[PDB]
């Protein structure tokens, strides 16, 4: 796409008192946003290649 | 079959029995007509009831197969998460297969077992009363109405009520 750098992404699940220490001083991607998980269930991901109103 | 009765010595069933699956046909002077035993039917409908239900019922604790991804550098277990969804997968199926396979043979064997009950069951209460025509049919050595052909029907023939007419029937024979 054009580029011939990368990016690495990584990930972490913050306990509830937890807390997460960043420290950098440079090619940081930082976090804005982060997920809450709300609901644990049982679910799936499905790979289809459809997209039907229907119940 | 296995008892000799369905097509056995029975040779053909009955479009004319609609009411159940084994019965009898009557033949005297008041008139014919089918009848089936509510019984013997009763009693085989509950046993494959309860065979279809068990079969299901058996079949609740199955595999069931569960979406997992894997990456390019994860292909073993991924080839071995599949062998293992497959592996589970051809069990059940030979189990659900073979299960029926079984089990319908072992009922057509049953209804024939039926049959040939239900033939033994008016065969040893007649005796020498009548006659073993040998194609699921008795011929009376008596004089057998409606009423006698019911008695016959539910397990209440008084055989020795006709023992002496039957003897004597048989004697200028
Ligand atoms: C994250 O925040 C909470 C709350 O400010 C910290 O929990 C406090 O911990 C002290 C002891 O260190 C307790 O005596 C307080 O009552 C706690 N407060 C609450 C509201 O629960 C927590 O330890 C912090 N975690 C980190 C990793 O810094």
């Amino acid at each position: 796409n054009g580029q011939s750098g990368r990016m690495e992404f990584f990930w972490t699940i913050l306990k509830p008192n937890d807390a997460i220490n960043f420290e950098s001083n440079g090619n940081f991607i930082a976090p804005e946003y982060a997920y809450k998980i709300v609901k644990k269930g049982d679910s799936a991901i499905m790979k289809s290649e459809l997209e039907g109103n229907c119940n | 079959g296995l008892f000799g009765a369905i097509a056995g010595f029975i040779e053909g069933g009955w479009q004319g029995m609609v009411d159940g699956w084994y019965g009898y046909h009557h033949s005297n002077e008041q008139g014919s007509g089918y009848a089936a035993d509510k019984e013997s039917t009763q009693k085989a409908i509950d046993g494959v009831t309860n065979k279809v239900n068990s079969i299901i019922d058996k079949m609740n604790t199955q595999f069931e197969a569960v979406g997992r991804e894997f990456n390019n550098l994860e292909r073993r277990i991924e080839n071995l998460n599949k062998q293992m969804e497959d592996g589970f997968l051809d069990v059940w199926t030979y189990n659900a297969e073979l299960l029926v396979l079984m089990e319908n043979e072992r009922t057509l064997d049953f209804h024939d077992s039926n049959v040939k009950n239900l033939y033994d069951k008016v065969r040893l209460q007649l005796r020498d009363n009548a006659k073993e025509l040998g194609n699921g049919c008795f011929e009376f050595y008596h004089k057998c109405d409606n009423e006698c052909m019911e008695s016959v029907k539910n397990g209440t023939y008084d055989y020795p009520q006709y023992s002496e007419e039957a003897r004597l029937n048989r004697e200028e024979i």
